[PDB]
């Protein structure tokens, strides 16, 4: 097949690629009031290097769910524009620009008949205009922003729970990983447990912090505290 | 197959192009001298996901404004062609380009990938309206064709707006184009924003009209 | 050579020398230093004839491409921009070209001197050639914007004459143009020798 | 139609994953046997190398040498991993050349697996048939067709992947005693006798990175026995 | 890439190329127009595809201007005739520019079908696409005699005193044998050209829906809607 | 420098000296200047050191690829012509060969400094060439033997060594035969001392 | 005659746990200062510093570059740039235009990741030397170099070394046209640096 | 700035002085002018430093490689053939002129490449100012030789290199390549001994400072 | 390349004509010694010094 | 040679250019605008080769504003210098522009002013003299330049700077250009010395 | 003959200093490669082309 639109006006390369993003490890983020939970689930356990939240500039930072290889490969070509910005203009560019970036030659690759699609999605962590924002990248290269999103394993459990009994009231970071880890629950009962493989990024646009295990259980001590 | 005829004397793969981009959120639009309304079909009943604007600036001196219907990515490229040209032109020859020269110029670099056997084509049609001197509108096809409209809608329901657009009696551009959107999207499902592109300003036109306006052909 | 463009409330004036010299031989006198490329634009070649000719010529034709692609007549700063950008590319190998592209933007005169060095000036008032020293000086005495048509064509007529009675590198026929709103008209190829 | 050279070998399934790439794992995967074990102090390096053929086992190596502190071994077709490891000999001068320095493990690590992912994307072109070890700076990365990279305590690749990481799980300690321990096991796994010729060691300890020569390979069976 | 080449390139036992033979149905599939040549006019009336009425009727023209005296007209793929005009007008002010003339209009209907069947080059700028055309054009002009001619994908051209393209094409074409006669004026002739239109287009004839182009010595003529008005009634 | 080559009975003697001037310093006293193109073709290298030397290491391999494309013995010709190619294609390239070898016969091929190329029967080249075109002319003799073109040589380069500054130090010479090539060495004490 | 059009010059002096980075800040354009607030010391983070001498365009352009390697080489790294590597960094770059050489010097100075001074320099193509004493660049570099000698000693304390080299850079900088009217110390050591900035002649 | 290179029955022994200069001002007092290339090849050069550094990172990388991918010792004929093949397109522009040496499966070699591209194998050299001084002891005291009495001659060329050039230095670097492997004496001698001086030392109120900001690292 | 032709046309000078002459290709009656270029008297027909070092001439 | 001086003080910028254009012997006009106002907040000329300089000017100017619509970049005159710094030294050692620029506009740290020389140096300083005025003016802007300088004073002290070279250089000069921006915009004045 | 001594230190320059300075009478680490001031590489030793014509090369 390739990229080239079937009878039904389908690429289904691209829709195999979404799809293929389904198998990767789960990714979930939200926009706060003072920032942008970034938070993802890894198959394996490992600290000692972090593997599905990256950095691109002091201003943006990116989760990553689908085919590893692809997915490091446009971070390192997101990185490598952003700092070509940085060189052309003398300053950081916003998560727009990084978007723009990987959304082009995501839709590049897409429309090349000779090549496939990149099996993989990012969630984009920055701000523009001093207000937080959360952008997100398909492997067809569309850009949507999310107050809150999720890609992966039970990307379409965790993203209906977000859409359905998210309290859609504005709080500050700790409450939306609060609320954030008890959708998990609710939807799923692993994420009650077995939490030394998670990554959470506590996003602000200059004092940006990585959430350790002894944070992460501190917090499920609450919903221990409210499911009782 | 690319860049090839059928056996049946058709280049399947541009008609291909032409139904994906039919398979897109509807846009609706109706001009008048001196002004241009245009509504746009939305789909966000689900909260999470934040709209995008799909108006978007081509030129702000020129006041040249763009939007589409179709494969999204796509539109990206487009527009990003459209304000190359703008502006290499301006570079080129020191003065502005023409709003019909630059239509010709971005249906041409969409013709570009409908000749290329290494390419897909394009699914998206384009609209280029501009507020200047007099309200115009171009609606470049996928294939490269484009030509001027007075009003129209293109999207997944386009015929069903054209046919009710058609030979109106209405004069009002506002209550043309918000109620010939109304005619099919599904209130609450997908909900309706438009804008009014005036003289070198532009503004939205807020939901409380639409609302009241796309009572009577919703319901 | 010395050529000669000016605007004034009536229209616009244009006059050159007509006159061809390699060294000290005068290989012509009769040689046309303007080029026609439509009925609102001219240009007035100076320098190479052969390089000025050529650019002329070719920017004649983006000129008549240009109006087959948009059914528009051409502006004058899109067609001295096309001229300016064809000798910048030539810029410091010694192309040696200065030229007045004049014509109306609809109701609206301009001239833009452009040279070979990629410089592109608009103006009121332009002399180009050897003798463009001595045509300025008697432009400078005499010319107004509130000329009439008749005034503004013998200043023209006249500041081309002093400049070929006192240059060697001019002195054949005074061309002598008038581009108004409506078009350019030919208005004389005097002898020098009969004023 | 005859072949064509533009052709995308490399695509998505309907099922969401790609065909060609699980098909080069499974050719790494059936390579011969080589393990690695990351150490409190060290890390070792072990690959069987069978002798199907009348191979001169003193002067074939499984084991090669990226710089002074990197080293390599494959699982899977030999010719793709020749092409793979001048590829990181070219990766790893070009660092030397610009910062003088050693490559540290997770740059080479970075830039090796873009450079063969490259070949998922390429017209024309099939994913290299090899699984590497990478062994260096006190880490281990296992580095897979697809050009997806991770770093392991204890690894193996080959066609005994399914047993062989046992005893190097359950016995990680001390660098010697560990090069014993991971030496020790490949007995069980290997389809005769090992000699000292059949197996060749590859150990990173302090700073560089060394391949045991046939004499340390047959002093380190001594020592067992 | 060669097999997309080798596809376009591939001859059917019956001869004629394959894509050839596709590009011919293709150019059928159009509005009417119609090509009449005499001692001193040619004419080309061509029928509007207004898909809908809220489409601008000026800007969905059908006739282009090549150069100075030479006009075109096409039916069938109507994407494709912007670049074979754009290759016209490049063609023309080459030729003006090496000798100073408007060219003959066969000379541009030879270059065109010199570039038609080139689509197997790699190199851009002597081929008009990676295909046949899915285009038919009634190309007219005015050199020292009023020219038609009708260039079919298949590159080969021929010159004509009367022929009409599109979906009417043939029904015009057994109409022309009684309704023509090179000899009238260009006013009867006009008539007689927008009557046979009216036979065949989809919906009544008037002066919006129809282009007409008459080429003749003194002027190179585009007729708006009030002339066309004025010979329709 | 002082280079020859002379074709004597059955067989190719060439001679040159050690001295490599640089000004008036010698760069160095035991330069090779007789390089080796194949086991049966030598050549004596004038002109710019690295260009010669860039041309004797290209043709070396050339020798030996048309050599085991059409499996026979390296021929001279076809590194003379092969020299010659380089030396005219490159005018940046100042060099000026002599290429005297045994492949079927003894041959001596003169790659002037242009790229002119001319078979001969005896050969001089360098700066020290010079002062003893009349005593090669006068003293040169078809069919030598061993003996009388070693003489020869010997007398010629030690006139040129005396006479030419930038020619000195001991004869290197060397005779190719069919049956391979042996290395003379005329010590320069002798040369001097006398 | 580029590189003395702009002027300026720089020292770097290596005492114990501590590197003294000075510049002046005059621009020049010939004869006539320019401004007299132009540092030519950049500073990629508080323990990798490094200033140029010579077109002042192409060490603005090299800071650029500089900067753009560097933070990828973070990214791809889990640890900082040594100084050392930096420099080394910084002779590839000029050595890459070898054909059409920037004109410039620079002196690359920091911390190492076990907090010990560094200091280093390079010519126009990156033939880079390591100093373990002091090193100078640009128009008073003779002067500078005479007086460092002259009273440099090994392992003098920060404050120290701050007094000795201030004193050689405004000795120095009395004694060159170009050698400016304003300076800039940075005080570097393993717990940060200190910009301290004082004057000297006024003319 | 002396180079010595001496060959001897079963090895090399280069030599170099530990100056760099640029001008009448000496840059660098102890800079290392021996450059590696393999565990059995050094080269030192004289010219461009820095194309004497990047024409022998050059050789080290290709000789690296050829080593790392066919498991065999490198040849000096490669390096020296690797600098040729790099130094003649330039046409000297990349002004390197080279003293290699090394032992290999055919012995001991020693080359001296100079910057358009040329070799010559040689039994023992000197480049850079001060070769003239060199040369002329190793035109004295060069014979057949262990490397004992090499060390000392190509001590002795250096030394007459130090004492008689004014652009040559202080030190004495030394490194042997023999078939037993590779050895290296930095600084092997000291002829340019320094006078001791006392350190001069201003009071701490002799500078004063307008305006600190103060950065801290993280 | 272009030879600049015209500026003495196109400026005031304060000969490149406007047409190209074939000179871009003295007031005294000469003529010619000899048909030879620029030879008018017998070659001085010694032997010419060459070689030794003429960049360093007291380097004897 | 040719002249401009610009100043800036507390929320003012103020850049003064003359606006005759002449080469060697000849004056070919007098009033010719030598300004590029980017967006309201930014303001650059263009100085030098007059074929170079607004080549250059043009497609900086267009750049910006692609770069401002397309990629949200912020337009300040940092940005605006380090724009001209690059495209400047990227023809540098091979195609030089013989043309300086001075760019001068409000950001969010208040007004910048940056001079942007033939090679493509870039600095920042309180006040600018370029052209001759580099030799002639910056005694006068050092005698009369002070941190809390008003617009009136500002435009005062670059009318002795200008006349100051009306008297003493001996190129004729007749027209200056200045233009004053600020957070109400951006103030044009034109003066005949 | 005067040296235009002082100069630069008398005019604006719109090094000649008001004192003269030595060595009246780059910036790379170059050093030298012989004591002789220009060699760097063997001499080209070839026989030299001297006399013939070269204001005269195509009159064979």
């Amino acid at each position: 097949s390739s990229n080239t639109f079937t009878e039904e006006g389908r690429l289904l390369q691209t829709e195999y690629a979404i799809k293929n993003v389904s198998k990767g490890g789960t990714i979930i983020g939200l926009v706060c009031k003072d920032g942008v939970i970034l938070l993802g689930i890894n198959k394996t356990e490992l600290l000692d290097e972090r593997e599905k939240i990256y950095k691109i500039n002091p201003k943006v930072y990116v989760s990553v769910s689908g085919l590893f290889g692809d997915a490091m490969l446009l971070k390192k070509y997101g990185q490598v524009k952003a700092q070509d910005f940085l060189y052309e203009f003398d300053y950081d560019c916003d998560i727009d620009r990084i978007c723009n970036f990987i959304s082009e030659k995501k839709q590049l690759f897409t429309q090349y008949n000779s090549t496939r699609p990149f099996g993989f999605s990012f969630i984009y962590a920055g701000m523009k205009n001093n207000k937080f924002k959360l952008c997100s990248t398909d492997p067809s290269g569309t850009i949507n922003e999310w107050k809150g999103v999720c890609f992966g394993e039970n990307e379409d459990a965790i993203n209906n729970g977000l859409r359905n009994d998210f309290p859609d009231e504005e709080m500050d970071m700790e409450r939306g990983l609060f609320e954030i880890f008890k959708i998990l629950s609710k939807v799923t009962e692993c994420s009650a447990k077995d939490h030394k493989k998670y990554e959470i990024l506590y996003f602000k646009n200059e004092e940006s912090r990585f959430l350790e295990f002894e944070e992460i259980e501190n917090i499920l001590l609450r919903i221990e505290e409210e499911k009782n | 197959a690319l860049g090839i005829f059928s056996p049946d004397g058709r280049l399947i793969q541009v008609e291909y192009a032409q139904q994906a981009s039919e398979q897109g959120s509807l846009v609706v639009f109706s001009s008048d001298t001196n002004e241009i309304c245009l509504s746009i079909e939305t789909k966000t009943h689900n909260k999470m996901l934040i709209d995008q604007n799909k108006l978007l600036p081509v030129d702000k001196d020129l006041n040249i404004w763009y939007t589409f219907s179709g494969i999204k990515p796509d539109s990206y490229k487009v527009l990003n062609e459209a304000r190359l040209i703008c502006r290499n032109y301006k570079i080129k020859t020191g003065t502005n380009i023409s709003f019909d020269e630059l239509a010709y110029e971005l249906s041409l670099y969409k013709q570009k990938f409908t000749l290329d056997s290494s390419m897909r084509p394009f699914g998206i049609r384009s609209i280029l309206l501009q507020v200047k001197d007099m309200a115009k509108i171009y609606v470049l096809e996928p294939d490269g064709n484009y030509s001027e409209y007075k009003c129209g809608a293109v999207g997944q329901k386009s015929v069903s707006v054209c046919e009710y657009l058609e030979k109106c009696e209405e004069e009002d551009i506002i209550f043309r184009s918000v109620s010939g959107l109304g005619t099919v999207v599904q209130s609450d499902k997908n909900k309706v924003m438009s804008y009014v592109i005036s003289k070198d300003e532009i503004r939205r036109v807020e939901d409380e009209t639409v609302s009241q306006i796309i009572s009577t052909v919703s319901v | 050579t010395t050529t000669l463009a000016f605007i004034f409330q009536g229209g616009m004036v244009i006059a050159v020398d007509s006159r061809a010299s390699a060294g000290s031989y005068i290989a012509s006198q009769n040689v046309h230093k303007v080029i026609r490329v439509n009925k609102h634009l001219i240009g007035t070649m100076a320098g190479g004839a052969s390089d000025c000719y050529f650019w002329e010529k070719k920017m004649g034709l983006y000129a008549k491409l240009y109006e087959l692609k948009n059914n528009k007549r051409i502006s004058v700063s899109a067609a001295s921009m096309y001229l300016s950008n064809c000798v910048y590319s030539y810029k410091g190998q010694g192309l040696s070209l200065g030229s007045m592209v004049c014509g109306y933007d609809g109701d609206k005169p301009v001239i833009y001197y452009v040279d070979d060095a990629g410089q592109r000036l608009s103006g009121d008032l332009f002399s180009v050639g050897s003798g463009s020293t001595i045509a300025y000086g008697v432009l400078n005495e005499s010319y107004r914007f509130d000329l009439t048509k008749e005034e503004a064509l013998n200043l023209g007529k006249k500041a081309i004459w002093h400049a070929t009675h006192r240059d060697a590198y001019s002195g054949g026929n005074v061309n002598l143009y008038f581009m108004d709103k409506n078009g350019w008209e030919h208005l004389g190829t005097f002898d020098v020798d009969k004023f | 139609m005859f072949l064509d050279t533009h052709k995308q070998l490399t695509l998505f399934t309907s099922e969401g994953k790609l065909d060609q790439c699980d098909n080069a794992l499974k050719a790494a995967t059936q390579g011969s046997l080589s393990v690695g074990c990351v150490s409190e102090n060290g890390v070792v390096l072990a690959s069987l190398k069978e002798s199907n053929n009348l191979v001169i086992l003193s002067e074939y190596k499984k084991i090669y040498q990226i710089s002074p502190n990197l080293g390599i071994t494959y699982s899977g077709c030999q010719p793709d991993f020749r092409i793979q490891y001048n590829l990181s000999l070219k990766i790893s001068e070009e660092y030397t050349d610009i910062y003088s320095t050693n490559i540290p493990i997770r740059l080479f690590v970075e830039q090796f697996s873009r450079q063969i992912q490259e070949y998922t994307i390429k017209k024309g072109y099939r994913p290299f048939g090899t699984l590497l070890l990478i062994v260096g700076d006190n880490k281990m990365y296992r580095v897979d067709p697809s050009g997806s990279y991770t770093s392991l305590q204890v690894g193996t690749i080959g066609r005994e992947y399914t047993e062989s990481g046992r005893l190097l799980e359950r016995r990680k300690g001390m660098l010697d005693d560990n090069i014993s321990t991971c030496v020790e096991c490949i007995r069980e796994y290997c389809g005769r006798s090992v000699k000292s010729e059949d197996i060749d060691i590859g150990v990173y300890r302090g700073q560089e990175f060394r391949v045991y020569s046939k004499e340390e390979v047959q002093e380190v069976f001594d020592s067992i026995n | 890439s060669i097999v997309s080449r080798q596809n376009a390139n591939t001859y059917s036992a019956e001869g004629r190329l394959y894509q050839v033979e596709y590009a011919m149905q293709a150019m059928n599939l159009g509005t009417s127009s119609i090509g009449i040549k005499t001692k001193d006019y040619v004419l080309l009336a061509s029928e509007k595809k207004i898909i809908s009425k809220l489409q601008n009727p000026s800007s969905v023209k059908k006739h282009y201007r090549v150069y100075d005296h030479i006009a075109l007209g096409f039916s069938g793929i109507s994407a494709d005739v912007k670049t074979i005009v754009d290759k016209s007008r490049n063609f023309a002010i080459n030729h003006e520019y090496l000798y100073d003339e408007n060219c003959k209009v066969e000379r541009l209907l030879e270059h065109l079908a010199d570039l038609s069947l080139n689509f197997d080059k790699k190199e851009a700028d002597e081929k008009i696409f990676s295909r046949p055309f899915g285009a038919s054009l009634l190309i007219i002009g005015y050199d020292t005699e009023p020219r038609l001619f009708s260039l079919d994908p298949s590159g080969s051209y021929l010159e004509y005193h009367a022929k009409a393209i599109g979906s009417g094409s043939e029904v015009i074409e057994n109409m022309l044998e009684q309704e023509f006669d090179p000899n009238v004026d260009i006013n009867s002739g006009l008539k007689n050209i927008l009557n046979m239109l009216s036979k065949v287009m989809k919906d009544k004839i008037n002066n919006f829906n129809v282009e007409i182009t008459a080429i003749t010595k003194n002027e190179c003529k585009i007729l708006t809607p009030e002339e066309i008005e004025q010979f329709l009634e | 420098t002082t280079i020859m080559a002379v074709k004597y009975a059955d067989g190719i003697l060439i001679g040159a000296d050690c001295r490599t001037s640089m000004g008036t310093y010698v760069s160095s006293r035991f330069t090779d200047k007789l390089t080796k193109i194949s086991d049966n073709i030598y050549c004596c290298r004038s002109g710019s050191a690295a260009d010669t030397q860039a041309i004797t290491q290209y043709i070396t391999e050339l020798v030996q690829r048309s050599s085991f494309i059409d499996k026979e013995i390296p021929s001279v010709k076809k590194a003379a012509m092969a020299a010659k190619d380089i030396i005219y294609r490159y005018p940046n390239m100042l060099a000026g060969l002599i290429i005297a070898g045994y492949d079927t016969k003894p041959r001596i091929f003169n790659i002037s400094l242009g790229g002119t190329m001319t078979e001969a029967e005896w050969q001089i080249g360098g700066s020290g060439s010079a002062y003893i075109y009349g005593l090669c002319d006068t003293t040169f003799k078809p069919n030598m033997n061993l003996e009388e073109a070693l003489e020869f040589v010997k007398l010629a380069v030690t006139c040129a060594i005396k006479r030419d500054n930038a020619s000195g130090g001991c004869i290197r010479m060397a005779s190719i035969t069919r049956e391979g090539v042996q290395r003379f060495f005329y010590s320069g004490d002798k040369i001097l001392n006398s | 005659d580029i590189s003395q059009h702009y002027g300026g010059s720089l020292l770097a002096m290596i005492g114990k746990s501590s590197v003294a980075f000075l510049s002046d800040k005059r621009l020049g354009s010939g004869p006539i200062s320019v401004s007299k607030n132009f540092t030519k010391i950049y500073s990629l983070t508080p323990r990798l510093f490094f200033g140029f001498t010579g077109l002042v365009s192409d060490g603005e352009m090299l800071f650029k570059k500089i900067r753009k390697n560097y933070n990828l080489f973070v990214q791809d790294n889990n640890k900082d740039m040594e100084p050392s590597e930096l420099s080394n960094m910084i002779s590839y770059i000029l050595y890459q235009k070898r054909l059409q050489p920037y004109y410039v010097a620079v002196i690359v100075c920091g911390m190492t990741l076990d907090k010990k001074p560094y200091a280093s320099s390079m010519d126009c193509i990156g033939a880079m030397k390591e100093t373990s004493e002091f090193v100078t660049s640009g128009t008073a570099s003779k002067n500078l170099m005479g007086l460092s000698e002259a009273l440099f000693y090994p392992e003098m304390e920060d404050e120290d070394l701050f007094t000795t080299s201030v004193q050689t850079f405004l000795n120095s900088s009395d004694r060159d046209t170009f050698g400016g009217m304003g300076f800039e110390c940075l005080l570097i050591n393993p717990e940060g640096y200190k910009r301290r900035e004082f004057v000297g002649r006024c003319d | 700035t002396t180079i010595v290179g001496v060959k001897y029955k079963g090895g090399v022994v280069i030599c170099a002085d530990t100056r760099s200069t640029s001008g009448p001002i000496v840059a660098d007092k102890n800079c290392s002018k021996i450059h590696y290339i393999s565990d059995n090849i050094q080269a030192c050069g004289a010219g461009t430093s820095a194309d004497i550094t990047r024409v022998t990172r050059k050789a080290s990388k290709v000789l690296s490689i050829f080593s790392k991918t066919y498991n065999r010792l490198p040849r000096v004929s490669h390096c020296v053939r690797t600098c040729q093949l790099h130094l003649h397109p330039y046409q000297g522009h990349i002004s390197a002129a080279l003293v290699v040496g090394g032992v290999d499966d055919t012995g001991a070699h020693l080359y001296d490449v100079y910057p358009h591209g040329s070799s010559n194998s040689v039994s023992y050299t000197a480049l850079g100012s001060g070769s003239l001084a060199a040369i002329s002891i190793l035109e004295a005291g060069y014979k057949d030789m262990n490397r004992e009495e090499a060390m000392e001659l190509a001590c002795a060329a250096i030394e007459a290199g130090i004492m008689n050039d004014l652009y040559s230095g202080s030190n004495i670097d030394v490194c042997v390549i023999s078939q037993e492997g590779r050895e290296m004496f930095r600084n092997y001698k000291k002829v340019g001994v320094r006078n001791e001086v006392p350190k001069f030392q201003y009071p701490r109120s002799s500078v004063k400072i307008l305006k600190e900001d103060i950065y801290k690292y993280i | 390349g272009f030879g600049n032709v015209g500026e003495d046309d196109l400026h005031p000078q304060i000969k490149k004509g406007a047409i190209f002459s074939p000179e871009e290709f003295d007031g005294i009656d000469k003529t010619d010694i000899f048909p030879l270029k620029k030879k008018r008297d017998p070659d001085s027909d010694h032997f010419k010094k060459t070689g030794g070092d003429d960049d360093n001439p007291f380097l004897y | 040679m040719e002249s401009s001086v610009a100043l800036k003080g507390n929320d003012f910028v103020i850049i003064g250019t003359d606006s005759s254009v002449k080469n060697s012997y000849l004056v070919l006009k007098r009033e010719e605008d030598k300004f590029y106002n980017i967006n309201n907040k930014v303001v650059f000329t263009y100085l030098g080769d007059q074929g170079d300089a607004f080549r250059t000017s043009s497609f900086i100017n267009e750049k910006l504003v692609y770069e401002e619509i397309q990629n949200n970049v912020e337009i300040t005159p940092k940005v605006t210098a380090n724009v001209i710094q690059k495209t400047l030294y990227d023809n540098l050692r091979s195609h030089p522009k013989n043309c300086y620029f001075l760019v001068g506009g409000l950001s969010q740290d208040g007004p910048e002013l940056y001079s942007v020389d033939l090679y493509g140096s870039l600095h920042e300083n309180d006040f600018m003299a370029v052209g001759i005025s580099t030799y002639f003016c910056y005694g006068v802007l050092d005698k009369e330049y002070h941190k809390n300088i008003t617009k009136e004073d500002g435009i005062k002290i670059i009318q002795k700077c200008f006349d100051v070279l009306k008297q003493r250089c001996s190129v004729d000069i007749s027209n200056i250009e200045i233009k004053i921006v600020s957070k109400e915009g951006v103030e044009t004045i034109n003066k005949v010395l």
